[PDB]
């Protein structure tokens, strides 16, 4: 992310290289060089310490936290959305098939873990719950 | 120990000496557009010069201080990566 | 005054002066040429003029800096606007890293 | 926060930083007449608002440019956490040709 660095970029050039600039493009303008050449003088020591490479760094350190909660908010309303099963609660055959092959092979094992299954689109569902209870079905005739 | 005494003697200097002398020079010049302008571009360089060297001694003692300052700051995230 | 601190007061005195000189000089080039006749020639000229001018008041400043009294500590290495805003930029980036890790 | 920087650049205005009277008088020992400083003045307001305005969409895409690549960087780690149930059947299928 590293959204600091894009914000202290963006205040020092986009904002204050630009505004910095356009005192001296507001001299060019107004000139009557002597109007410019006050110009540069009473706004900019109003001025003072308002542009300051700390007051750059603050104002943009305090973007950053507020960037940085709404993002965390942001993050938060969206943990819990899973359309789908979550890791951790499925066999460890099935969660080594489902992503890669398992590199070994255990009967046992996975009749013991397709036991464990659980009940839950729905034509996805239907098709989950039919292949399961035959599963289940065929490892009762293996047993048998 | 004399960080503020060379700051404040080269930004003296200019406003002191730099300045009035491209500025007298450039008022007296109204007869002559070509030496006016070797004075207008002097007193374009030196108003440049004094601005410039004012908020550049200026960023030499902020870079300074906020330097040091981000210094400190990166202890306390450490410590937070610390408690973490 | 030692000569390390005499000249590191001199290569930021020249260094940014010049640096004033040829950014004024491109800066303000447009209105410079329709009255030196439009002679990228004349606007050299004209800046070795003023460079040796420039140069005769620098000298100037040295021959009367250098009887000026100050201590030996301050470093060379730090006395000059470019390195320290690297660093500035170094520990910036330092900053965003470790705030996101 | 666009709001933030909204106000930091209507603050940061030269228009803000000087008034009429208060642009007059640093100008009084210098120019000629009022209306004739009004008239900068005037140009003053009529000009820093066109970079107002300008600033406003900078800062504007700015903040929900960022906000649109921080979403879709979330978003992807939860990708990684969660499986496809097509794809625990497409296990299954197999896994049921083991046991036939």
């Amino acid at each position: 992310t590293d959204t600091y660095n894009s914000i202290s970029n963006f205040i020092e050039n986009e904002l204050t290289a630009l505004l910095s600039s356009d005192d001296y493009l507001m001299d060019d303008l107004a000139g009557p060089n002597e109007v410019c050449r006050l110009l540069k003088a009473q706004v900019i020591e109003k001025r003072k310490d308002a542009m300051s490479r700390g007051k750059q760094d603050l104002l943009s350190k305090e973007i950053y936290d507020n960037e940085s909660e709404l993002r965390a908010s942001q993050s938060q309303q969206i943990m819990e959305l899973v359309g789908d099963i979550p890791k951790y609660s499925l066999g460890s055959e099935l969660r080594n098939r489902v992503e890669g092959e398992p590199q070994s092979t255990s009967i046992e094992r996975l009749i013991e873990d397709v036991l464990k299954l659980p009940q839950m689109d729905l034509k996805v569902l239907s098709e989950y719950s039919n292949l399961r209870k035959d599963l289940i079905l065929k490892c009762q005739a293996l047993q048998i | 120990t004399t960080i503020d005494v060379l700051s404040s003697l080269f930004i003296n200097l200019f406003e002191n000496d730099l300045i009035p002398q491209a500025l007298k020079d450039f008022n007296k010049s109204d007869d002559d557009q070509f030496r006016k302008l070797l004075y207008k571009l002097d007193l374009r360089l030196f108003q440049t010069i004094s601005d410039q060297m004012t908020r550049d001694l200026k960023d030499i003692l902020d870079i300074n201080v906020s330097n040091n300052e981000l210094c400190y700051q990166l202890k306390q995230v450490l410590a937070r990566k610390e408690d973490l | 005054p030692s000569k390390i601190m005499i000249g590191s007061i001199l290569r930021l005195l020249e260094t940014n002066t010049v640096s004033a000189l040829d950014s004024v000089f491109e800066k303000y080039e447009k209105e410079m040429n329709q009255m030196t006749h439009g002679d990228n020639n004349e606007v050299k000229r004209i800046y070795s003029k003023k460079e040796r001018l420039l140069e005769i008041i620098l000298t100037k400043i040295k021959k009367k800096l250098r009887q000026a009294k100050f201590p030996s500590r301050i470093s060379e290495r730090d006395l000059d606007i470019e390195y320290i805003y690297s660093k500035r930029q170094f520990i910036q980036n330092r900053y965003s890293q470790e705030l996101q890790n | 926060s666009e709001q933030l920087l909204h106000n930091y650049v209507s603050d940061s205005l030269l228009t803000t930083l000087i008034s009429f009277q208060e642009f007059k008088q640093q100008l009084q020992s210098y120019t000629s007449d009022e209306q004739q400083l009004q008239h900068w003045y005037e140009l003053l307001q009529a000009r820093d608002a066109r970079v107002t305005s300008e600033l406003e969409a900078r800062i504007k895409q700015f903040f929900i440019t960022l906000r649109s690549r921080l979403l879709r960087f979330l978003e992807s780690e939860q990708l990684s956490h969660s499986l496809s149930l097509e794809t625990l059947i497409d296990a299954l299928y197999k896994i049921n040709d083991l046991l036939q």
